[PDB]
RNA sequence: GGAAACUCAAAGAGUGCUAUCGGAGUGCGCGAGAGCAUUUCCG
RNA sequence: GCGAUGAUCUUGACCCAUGGGUGGGUACAAAUGGCAGUCUGACAAGU
RNA sequence: GAGUCCCAUAACCUUUGUACCCCAGAGUGAGAAA
C-alpha cells in the first residue's frame, strides 16, 4: 500500500504513481537493493505522473521554507488536490509515501482521505528517484537541477542567516584597489599625452606640468595657431603670455595632423578618466562613511580603505587580534608608542563598526578624542 | 606504490597500554565459556574476582554462529551467553573463524582485553604486543599481562 | 534575541569566576580581549570568558566568530568589574580566557564548569 | 620541455640530494623519481604577515640554488665540510 | 529492517500463546493506523493485552505497554482472537471466550473437564473454531450456537491444529504420530489426506494464504514444505544452528516462511527456494 | 624556512587533486579555484603557464584542518577526487570547506552544511566566491529539512561535535548518500565521551557504524598534528555487506 | 560592459535586452540567470558608479578600435610597400622592435626572419639543438596560408621579400607611397608559394 | 627494428537502450462503474 | 588628577654640541644601462 | 637545411629618480608616576 509517492525538487512537485510494489520483507537483501541503483528496473517501479513546476524563484524559496519547518503550501496542496483521487470509504483511503514525519500531520490535516506513510520503503524509494535525478522526467521540464538548486541553497541560507545586505566591504575593497590602479593609468596614460604631444609642441611639459589641466588644454589648443585668444588660457589653465609666446618662438614642430586628431581623442578621453576618479574617491569616501564610520573617523577615509584592503575583508579585519593591525606605511620611543596606540585603537574602532548591525559616528569620535589626549601627552 | 604499515596505535606506550582504563571491555569466546562451565566458576562475578574491577563482556557475531554450530552438547553455554549483561557486537567479514575474528578485532584497536583459552590464539595474542588475555584456571580466572592486575 | 545571548545567571556565574580566581592564582588564564584572540587563534584556550557591560560591546563581541568556529565554550558574564576583581587586578578585564593544562591542579573544577556551560548553550 | 633549461635540471637535484643542504635537518629517506609533470612556483606571503616570513627584494633570486647562494652560514658549512671531504679523500 | 520495535518481561513462566488483535473498543475509536495491538497468554493464569506504538504511518504527532491484564482461575495454554469484533478464545483447564470489555470470561466451551493444548478460529466463518486436547482430541465449536459441536479422537494428541484461509472448511492437523493430516469438516470421518513425510513429532503446521502449500516443522530439527494435492514432501529445510523447530509460520507475502527454533533464533526462509524477489524483466518471467 | 619568495616545485601526489609542494622543506598543496584571494590567512604558491596566464595554489595548515593531517599521515584513499559530489557536515567556515572545494574542483560540488549563525555567515560570504559549493545553515541532526535542495551525493565527510555522531551520519548519510558510496569521518575522543578514554570510544564508534551498515576500512589517528582525533573512513555498502 | 549598461541592476533583466548584444541564444540563458542569481543586491550610487566604470571601459576598447585602424592608415601611408606585402599588425611589430626604419633596413633577410624568436634562437645556439625559422614573421597572412615546412619555405623567401620591400620604401626620396614593388613582391611570393605546394612528394 | 588500421577475422573489458462486440439504453453496483449482457436506438 | 578598552620593552654602526651623514628596507617610474650576441648560403623541383 | 610553440610585445639584475619609512614579530604581557 504505497500506491502513490511525492517528490520535492528544486524546480518543482513531482508525484509518482508507484506501478508495481517492492518486495517488504527481504527489503533488506543485495538483489532488491541493488535494483533501485540501477535504472532498467526502476522505471519499472515508479512512472511519473504529475510535475508542476513552481516558476517563480522567490515562490521557491518560499516553498522551500515551508517544507524545511514542515508546513504544507499552496503548490504542494494544488497538486495534490489534483492528483491525489478520492478514495471512497467503502474501499480504503488512499496512501501517500512523503519523505519525512514532520511533514506527515500536517498533510493529514489539510487531506482526510490521504494517509502519509514513511517507513524505510518510502525512504529508499525517494533515495532511488532521487538518484536517477532528471532520467525519471522525461523531459517535463526546461533547466537542470544544480544550478537551480545552487541559487535556491544560497537564499536559503540567507533567509536563514539574515545576513545584512547593506554591510558591504567588498565595495570598499574593490574601490581602493581600482583607485590606487586607476591613479597610476591616469599618470602613465597622461605621460603618453605628454609624450605624443611633445612633437607638435615640445615647450609645454616645461609651462603646465599638471597632467589633468595639460590634457584639457591639450584639448584646447589643436594646432599651433591661436596666437591671440589670451582671456581663455587662465580659464583652461600669466603664463598665458608664456605659452603664447612659445607658441611662435620654439618651432620645435612636426606639422602632422591625424595623428594630432587622436591625440586630441586621446587627451579628451584621459581627462574623462580623470574626472571618474574625481568621483570615485568621493564616493568611497561617503561609503566609507557609510559601512565603517568609527573607523573612519578614526583613521581616515583612505587609509581605512587601504587598512581593509590589505586585511582581505572587514570580518576579517575584526577577527585579527589588536596587535597584528601592523601594517606599513599607513598609521604614521615617541614616534612608536603613539602609532601601537593607534594600532589598538583602529582594532577596537574595526571591531565596533563590523559587528554592529549599522554602526554610529559618537565611538569613533571618542576614540579620536583619546588619542589625541595620548598625542598631546608628548 | 601504496605501502601500508600500521602505526603503532598512539594510546600505546612500549607495552604498557594506558589505554586499559579500569571498566574494562573483554572479548569473551567459545572454548572459553565452556571452560568456565566445566570449572563453574561464573562469567561477570569471576571477572570481578579476578581483575578488582568492572568488567563489560562481549561476544561477536562470529563466536556466536560458532556458540550455536557447536550444536545440543552445549546449550547451556549458549543460554549463558544470551545474557542480557553481556553486550553484542556485530562482525562483517567472511568465514565465521573465531580465531582471525578475534585477533583481527583486537589488533586493529588495542583496548579489548582477550579472554581466551585455546593454544592457537593464545599463542598469537601473547605474540602481537600490549594486550592482556586472561583464561580459565583451577577455580578461577588469571590473568597474563595486565600491569595492574592487583 | 539579544547579542549577547548565552548569559550566565547568579550561581554558575559565581562558579565560572571562582574558577577564574584559581586559574590566576594558578597561572593559567589570560586577561584581556586580545590576548584572549591571541590565545584563541592560537589554540590553547579551554573556555573563554566575555563581559557584558562594556560600554562598546563589539570589542568583545567578535570573540564568538573565533571561539564557536575553533569549537571552544563562551560565556558572557554580566559585570566587568566583578570579573576584574575576579581575575584579581586592578583595571576591570572584559574578556578573559582559561588556557589549556594537563598539569593544572583545577582540571577538575575546569571541566566541570566547561560541561555546566555546554549545557547551558 | 625537453631541453630541461638547465634550471631546473639544477634544483631537481638539489631538492633529490636536499638530505645534506643543512646539516640540522635530517629528511627522511625517500627515493624521490622525478615527476614527469611538475612546476615551479613562487610562495606568495601572507599581506598579514611581516617579519617573519618575508623575504626582502633584492635577496628573492630566480632559483633556489641562488637563494642557497645567497646568505652565509651555508657557504661556510659548504666550504670547511666539501674541504674537509677533499682532505679526507687524499 | 529485521529489528524490533520493542520488547516486554510480559509474564513470569512460561509464554504459551500469543496473537495480534485489532482490537474495537466501544468507548474509544480503532487508532489501528498509528499503534497496534497484541495479547498473549502465559501458564502463570494471565492474558495480557498490550498496544505497541509502531511508524507504519506518520499521521499523528505516549500508551506503549500493557493496555489490561485479563486474569484466569486456572492456567491458560493458549488463545486466538476471532478476528471480527473483537473477540478472543483461551485455552487452559477448559476453553474460555472473553472479549475485551470484561475483566471475567464471557463463556466457558469445554465438553467435560479435560485441558486444552491448542486452539485456532477460521479465517472466514469466524464464528466456528477448533482445538485440540491432551485427551488426543480434536474438538469443534461454534459460537453462534455458543456451543461445542463435534469431537473426534486420534490415536495421537494433537499439537497444532490450522484453517484454510481459501476453503474455510478444511484444516490441517500436527500431531506427535509422524504425520500431519488434513481434515475436511462437514464429513470428519475420513482425513482426506496424510502428510507423511517426517521422522518425529510434528510441532506445527500453517497453510500459505495462497491458499495450497503448507509449512510444517517437526519436533526433529527440521522443516518440510507440502503441497495439498500430493501428500508427500515438496522438500525440506534444515540447518545446523537450529534444534527443535516449534513454531512456522507463512508470512501474507506467501512468499517467506518464518520459522522459530528452540535456540532461540527466529528464522526466515523463502518457500520457493530459488525464485528471488527482485521485480524482473518481462523476458526473464517469461 | 618556507618564507615568502622562495622557488617550490609542484609535484602530484596519490590522491588526485592534492600536490606536493617540494621545496627545502616540504608543503601539501591544492589548487586554488578562484585565484588572488585567500580565505583563512594561508600562503599561497603562484605559478605562470603559457598569451600569458598564471594560475594559484593554496597550502593546506594541518594544525587548523581536520583531513590534511590524515592526508599527511597517509590514507590508502580517500573519496574526495576530482569529479565526486561532497557532503560535509559540520563545516565550520571556510577553512576546510575551501580546501575541500578546490580539491574536489569545477565539476563537482560540496554541499556544506552548519548549523550555528555567525559561522554561517561567513560560510557565505566566502561561498559567494567560489561557485562549487552550496552553503546550509541547517542543523545536521533533521537531514529531512534540507532534502529539498540536495540530492545524490557521492561521498560525506564529518566533523561534528556532539555526542550522537554516529547517529548525525547514518541519518544523513541513510537520506542522501549513495550506495558503494564513501563517508569519512573524524571523531573527537575528549568531545564526545570525556571518560573513558580514546581507543575505546574509537572502537565504541566504529562499531556503530558496522551496526548502521557502514562498512569501514580504514582508521588513522592522525597524533602529531591534532591530539586523539581520529579519522575514520568508510564505505556505504547496503547490499552485500560481507 | 554594455550589457552592465543596459541592465544596470539584475532586477530590470527581465522586461528589458537589447539584440545587437548576446545573439539569440545567450540572451534567456543570462534572463533566467538574473532571475535565480546567488549574489547581492547593490544601491544607486555603487550602481551608477561602476555605470561610470563602464563607460570608460566601453570607451577605452571603441578607442582600441579606433586606433589600430588608426595604424593600418598611418603604416598605410609611411612604408605602403610592406604593410602591401606582408600586413600592418605585422609590419608595425618589425619596426617598433628594432627601432627607427632605417635601422631595420640596415639588416639582412635572416634577421629580418627570425627577429622575433630570439631568446629560442640564443638558446638554441649556445645549446646544442637547432635555430628556429618564423619568429615574428609567423602571425603575417602568407606563412599561415602555407602548409607543412612550406611555411619554413616561405617564412624565408617573405622574409626576403621584405627585406627588399622595406629597404625600398625605408631608403628612397621619391616614392608615390602606392605600393607598386610591395604587391609586386606579393604576387610573386604568392606564385613562388602556389609552385612549391603544387608539388607532392608522396609517390603518385 | 617503427608501425599508417583505412585489408579483414577471432576474441576480452568499460560505456550507454525498452514494457505487458462500439456509443448509449435496459435488470443492474455507492453526483457514480472499473463489470455482469443485449433485441432496446441501434450500428 | 594613569593602566587589560593594554602599562612597560630585549637600540642600524660613523664625523660635532639628547639634535647635524654613509647604509638599509617598502612601493611605483625611467634607462641608447647590463644579461645580450641577431640562423645557414647555391642548389632544388619536373621528365 | 633549420624549436613560432617556457610572453625580447618580456624576465631578472644594476643604476637613477620620486615618495614613504629605519621596534621585537602567528610581538611579550603588568606595570608606569612620585
Ligand atoms: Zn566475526
Amino acid at each position: 500500500p504505497i500506491e502513490y509517492l511525492l517528490f520535492e525538487e528544486p524546480t518543482g512537485y513531482a508525484v509518482f504513481k508507484v506501478k508495481l510494489q517492492q518486495d517488504d520483507i527481504g527489503s533488506r537483501l543485495k538483489e532488491v537493493q541493488e535494483q533501485i541503483n540501477d535504472f532498467g528496473a526502476f522505471t519499472k517501479l515508479i512512472e511519473l505522473v504529475s510535475f508542476a513546476p513552481f516558476k517563480g524563484a522567490a515562490e521557491a524559496l518560499e516553498n522551500a521554507n515551508d517544507i524545511s519547518e514542515g508546513l504544507v503550501s499552496e503548490s504542494l496542496k494544488a497538486i495534490l488536490d489534483l492528483n491525489l483521487p478520492k478514495a471512497s470509504s467503502k474501499k480504503k483511503n488512499i496512501t501517500l509515501a512523503i519523505s519525512d514525519k514532520n511533514l506527515g500531520p500536517s498533510i493529514k490535516e489539510e487531506f482526510p482521505y490521504v494517509d502519509c506513510i514513511s517507513n524505510e520503503l518510502a525512504q529508499d524509494l525517494i533515495r532511488g528517484v532521487r538518484l536517477h535525478g532528471e532520467k525519471l522526467f522525461k523531459g517535463l521540464q526546461s533547466g537542470d537541477l544544480e544550478r537551480a538548486q545552487l541559487g535556491l541553497g544560497h537564499a536559503y541560507s540567507r533567509a536563514k542567516v539574515k545576513f545584512s545586505v547593506q554591510k558591504n566591504d567588498n565595495h570598499i575593497i574593490q574601490a581602493i584597489a581600482l583607485l590606487d590602479q586607476l591613479d597610476k593609468d591616469i599618470n602613465t596614460f597622461a605621460m603618453r599625452v605628454k609624450e605624443w604631444y611633445g612633437w607638435h609642441f615640445p615647450e609645454l611639459a616645461k609651462l603646465v606640468p599638471d597632467n589633468y589641466t595639460f590634457a584639457k588644454l591639450v584639448l584646447f589648443i589643436k594646432d599651433k595657431a591661436s596666437l591671440n585668444d589670451d582671456s581663455l588660457h587662465d580659464l583652461a589653465a600669466g603664463i598665458a603670455q608664456r605659452v603664447i609666446d612659445n607658441a611662435r618662438i620654439s618651432m620645435g614642430q612636426d606639422i602632422s595632423e591625424t595623428d594630432m586628431e587622436n591625440v586630441c581623442v586621446f587627451a579628451q578621453r584621459v581627462a574623462s578618466l580623470a574626472d571618474y576618479r574625481r568621483q570615485l574617491y568621493d564616493y568611497l569616501c561617503e561609503k566609507m562613511h557609510t559601512v565603517a564610520p568609527n573607523l573612519s573617523e578614526l583613521i581616515g577615509e583612505v587609509i581605512g580603505a587601504r587598512l581593509i584592503s590589505h586585511a582581505g575583508s572587514l570580518t576579517n579585519l575584526s577577527k585579527q587580534a589588536a596587535s597584528t593591525v601592523q601594517i606599513l606605511g599607513a598609521e604614521k620611543k615617541n614616534k612608536g608608542r603613539i602609532s601601537r596606540y593607534l594600532a589598538n585603537k583602529c582594532s577596537m574602532a574595526s571591531r565596533i563598526d563590523n559587528y554592529s548591525e549599522e554602526p554610529s559616528n559618537v565611538f569613533g569620535s571618542v576614540l579620536k578624542k583619546q588619542v589625541e589626549q595620548r598625542l598631546e601627552f608628548y | 606504490l601504496t605501502r601500508n604499515i600500521p602505526q603503532v596505535s598512539s594510546a600505546l606506550f612500549f607495552q604498557y597500554n594506558q589505554a586499559i582504563k579500569p571498566p574494562y571491555q573483554v572479548l569473551i569466546d567459545t572454548n572459553f565459556i565452556n571452560f568456565s562451565i566445566q570449572k563453574k566458576v561464573d562469567i561477570v562475578r569471576g571477572m570481578m574476582d579476578c581483575l578488582l574491577a568492572k568488567c563489560n563482556p562481549l561476544i561477536t557475531d562470529c563466536v556466536m554462529a560458532e556458540l550455536e554450530k557447536l550444536g545440543p552438547k552445549y546449550r547451556i553455554a549458549l543460554k549463558l551467553a544470551r545474557d542480557p549483561r553481556i553486550k553484542r557486537l556485530s562482525c562483517s567479514h567472511k568465514g565465521t573463524y573465531a580465531n582471525d575474528c578475534l585477533v583481527h578485532r583486537v589488533l586493529q584497536h588495542k583496548c579489548y582485553i582477550v579472554a581466551t583459552n585455546d593454544a592457537g590464539l593464545k599463542q598469537r595474542i601473547r605474540k602481537i604486543p600490549g594486550i592482556p588475555l586472561m583464561s580459565v584456571g583451577g577455580h578461577a580466572y588469571v590473568i597474563e599481562k595486565l600491569p595492574d592486575v592487583f | 534575541n539579544p547579542k549577547a545571548f548565552p548569559l550566565a545567571d547568579a550561581a554558575l556565574t559565581q562558579q565560572i569566576l571562582d574558577v577564574v580566581q584559581q586559574a590566576a592564582n594558578l597561572r593559567q588564564l589570560k586577561k584581556g580581549a586580545n590576548e584572549a584572540t591571541k590565545t584563541l587563534n592560537r589554540g590553547i584556550s579551554e573556555f573563554i570568558i566575555m563581559a557584558a557591560d562594556c560600554e562598546p560591546i563589539e570589542i568583545l563581541l567578535h570573540l564568538p566568530l573565533l571561539c564557536e568556529d575553533k569549537n571552544v565554550p563562551y560565556v558572557f558574564v554580566p559585570s566587568r568589574v566583578a570579573l576584574g576583581r575576579a581575575c584579581g587586578v586592578s583595571r576591570p578585564v572584559i574578556a578573559a580566557s582559561i588556557t589549556t593544562n594537563d598539569a593544572s591542579a583545577i582540571k577538575t573544577q575546569i571541566y566541570a564548569v566547561k560541561d555546566k556551560i555546554e549545557t547551558l548553550l | 620541455d625537453d631541453n630541461m633549461r638547465r634550471e631546473v635540471q639544477r634544483d631537481l637535484l638539489l631538492i633529490k640530494h636536499r638530505a645534506a643542504l643543512d646539516p640540522k635537518r635530517h629528511y627522511k629517506k625517500q627515493r624521490w623519481e622525478v615527476p614527469e609533470r611538475f612546476a615551479i612556483g613562487t610562495i606568495i606571503e601572507d599581506k598579514s604577515e611581516f617579519y617573519s616570513s618575508r623575504m626582502n627584494r633584492k635577496e628573492r633570486k630566480s632559483t633556489i640554488l641562488e637563494t642557497l647562494m645567497g646568505d652565509e652560514a651555508s657557504n661556510k658549512y659548504f666550504k670547511r665540510k666539501y674541504n674537509e671531504i677533499q682532505e679526507k679523500s687524499t | 529492517t529485521r529489528e524490533e520495535f520493542v520488547s516486554f518481561k510480559a509474564h513470569y513462566g512460561l509464554v504459551t500463546g500469543l496473537c495480534v488483535t485489532q482490537p474495537r473498543f466501544h468507548d474509544k475509536k480503532p487508532d489501528l493506523k498509528s499503534q497496534n495491538f497484541m495479547l498473549s497468554c502465559s501458564d502463570d493464569k494471565t492474558v495480557k493485552l498490550w498496544s505497541i506504538n509502531v511508524d507504519d504511518y506518520s499521521n499523528k504527532n505516549n500508551e506503549e505497554g500493557l493496555i489490561r491484564t485479563f486474569d484466569g482461575e486456572s492456567a491458560f495454554q493458549g488463545i486466538d482472537s476471532h478476528r471480527e469484533n473483537s473477540t478472543f478464545a483461551t485455552g487452559g483447564a477448559k476453553i474460555h471466550l472473553w472479549d475485551v470489555n470484561r475483566l471475567k470470561p464471557v463463556s466457558d466451551l469445554s465438553w467435560g473437564a479435560d485441558n486444552i493444548t491448542s486452539l485456532k478460529f477460521n479465517q472466514n466463518e469466524t464464528d466456528i473454531l477448533a482445538s485440540t486436547g491432551s485427551d488426543n482430541s480434536i474438538v469443534l465449536y461454534d459460537l453462534r450456537t455458543n456451543s461445542p459441536t463435534q469431537k473426534i479422537v486420534q490415536t495421537m494428541r494433537t499439537n497444532a491444529i490450522c484453517w484454510n484461509p481459501m476453503e474455510a472448511f478444511n484444516f490441517v492437523t500436527a500431531n506427535e504420530d509422524h504425520n500431519a493430516y488434513y481434515y475436511d469438516m462437514r464429513n470428519l470421518s475420513r482425513s482426506l489426506n496424510v502428510f507423511k513425510d517426517h521422522v518425529s513429532a510434528v510441532m506445527d503446521v500453517d497453510f500459505s494464504p495462497t491458499g495450497d502449500e503448507i509449512v510444517t516443522g517437526s519436533y526433529d530439527k527440521s522443516i518440510r514444505i507440502y503441497k495439498t494435492n500430493h501428500g508427500h514432501s515438496r522438500e525440506i529445510y534444515h540447518t545446523k544452528r537450529m534444534q527443535h523447530v516449534f513454531q512456522v509460520k507463512y508470512s501474507m507475502d506467501s512468499k517467506y516462511i518464518i520459522s522459530g527454533s528452540d535456540d532461540g533464533n527466529v528464522r526466515l526462509w523463502r518457500s520457493k527456494a530459488w525464485e528471488r524477489s527482485n521485480v524482473k524483466t518481462t523476458r526473464e518471467k517469461n | 624556512g618556507a618564507r615568502g619568495g622562495a622557488k617550490v616545485v609542484i609535484e602530484p601526489h596519490r590522491h588526485a587533486g592534492v600536490y606536493i609542494a617540494r621545496g627545502k622543506e616540504d608543503l601539501l598543496v591544492t589548487k586554488n579555484m578562484a585565484p588572488g584571494e585567500s580565505v583563512y590567512g594561508e600562503k599561497r604558491i603562484s605559478v605562470e603557464e603559457p598569451p600569458p596566464t598564471k594560475v594559484e595554489y593554496r597550502v593546506w595548515n594541518p594544525f587548523r584542518s581536520k583531513l590534511a593531517a590524515g592526508i599527511m599521515g597517509g590514507l590508502d584513499e580517500l573519496f574526495i577526487a576530482p569529479g565526486k559530489k561532497v557532503l560535509y557536515l559540520g563545516a565550520a567556515s571556510g577553512t576546510s570547506v575551501s580546501h575541500v572545494s578546490d580539491v574536489v574542483g569545477p565539476e563537482g560540488v560540496v554541499y556544506a552544511v552548519e548549523f550555528s549563525h555567525r559561522p554561517g555567515r561567513e560560510l557565505i560570504s566566502m561561498a559567494k566566491k567560489r561557485p562549487n559549493i552550496i552553503p546550509i545553515i541547517e542543523d545536521a541532526r533533521h537531514p529531512q529539512k534540507y532534502r529539498m535542495l540536495i540530492g545524490m551525493v557521492d561521498c560525506v565527510f564529518a566533523d561534528v561535535a556532539q555526542p550522537d555522531q554516529a547517529r548525525i551520519i547514518a541519518l544523513n548519510s541513510h537520506m542522501f548518500l549513495k550506495d558503494q558510496g564513501g563517508v569519512v569521518i573524524s571523531i573527537k575522543a575528549n568531545c564526545i565521551d570525556s571518560t573513558v578514554d580514546a581507543e575505546t570510544v574509537f572502537a565504541r564508534e566504529v562499531q556503530k557504524l558496522r551496526e548502521e551498515r557502514i562498512k569501514p576500512l580504514e582508521q588513522l589517528t592522525l597524533e602529531p598534528y591534532e591530539r586523539d582525533h581520529c579519522i575514520v573512513v568508510g564505505r556505504y555498502m547496503r547490499s552485500g555487506l560481507k | 560592459a554594455r550589457i552592465i549598461l543596459t541592465m544596470g541592476i539584475r532586477s530590470k533583466a527581465s522586461e528589458t535586452d537589447l539584440s545587437e548584444i548576446l545573439p539569440e541564444e545567450i540572451e534567456e540563458r543570462v534572463k533566467t540567470a538574473a532571475e535565480v542569481s546567488m549574489g547581492t543586491e547593490i544601491t544607486q550610487t555603487d550602481l551608477d558608479n561602476i555605470n561610470a566604470l563602464a563607460e570608460q571601459i566601453v570607451e577605452f576598447a571603441a578607442y582600441r578600435e579606433q586606433l589600430s585602424n588608426y595604424l593600418s592608415a598611418r603604416m598605410k601611408a609611411i612604408a605602403p610597400n610592406l604593410t602591401q606585402l606582408v600586413g600592418e599588425l605585422v609590419g608595425a611589430r618589425l619596426i617598433a622592435h628594432s627601432g627607427s626604419l632605417i635601422s631595420l633596413a640596415k639588416s639582412p633577410a635572416s634577421t629580418i626572419q627570425i627577429l622575433g624568436a630570439e631568446k629560442a634562437l640564443f638558446r638554441a645556439l649556445k645549446t646544442k639543438h637547432d635555430t628556429p625559422k618564423y619568429g615574428l614573421l609567423y602571425h603575417a597572412s602568407l606563412v599561415g596560408q602555407a602548409t607543412g615546412k612550406n611555411k619554413g619555405k616561405i617564412a624565408r623567401v617573405l622574409a626576403a621579400k621584405a627585406a627588399v620591400s622595406l629597404r625600398y620604401d625605408a631608403l628612397a626620396e621619391d616614392r608615390d607611397d602606392s605600393g607598386d614593388i610591395g604587391l609586386e613582391s606579393r604576387a610573386k611570393v604568392e606564385n613562388r608559394l602556389s609552385q612549391l605546394e603544387g608539388r607532392d612528394l608522396r609517390t603518385t
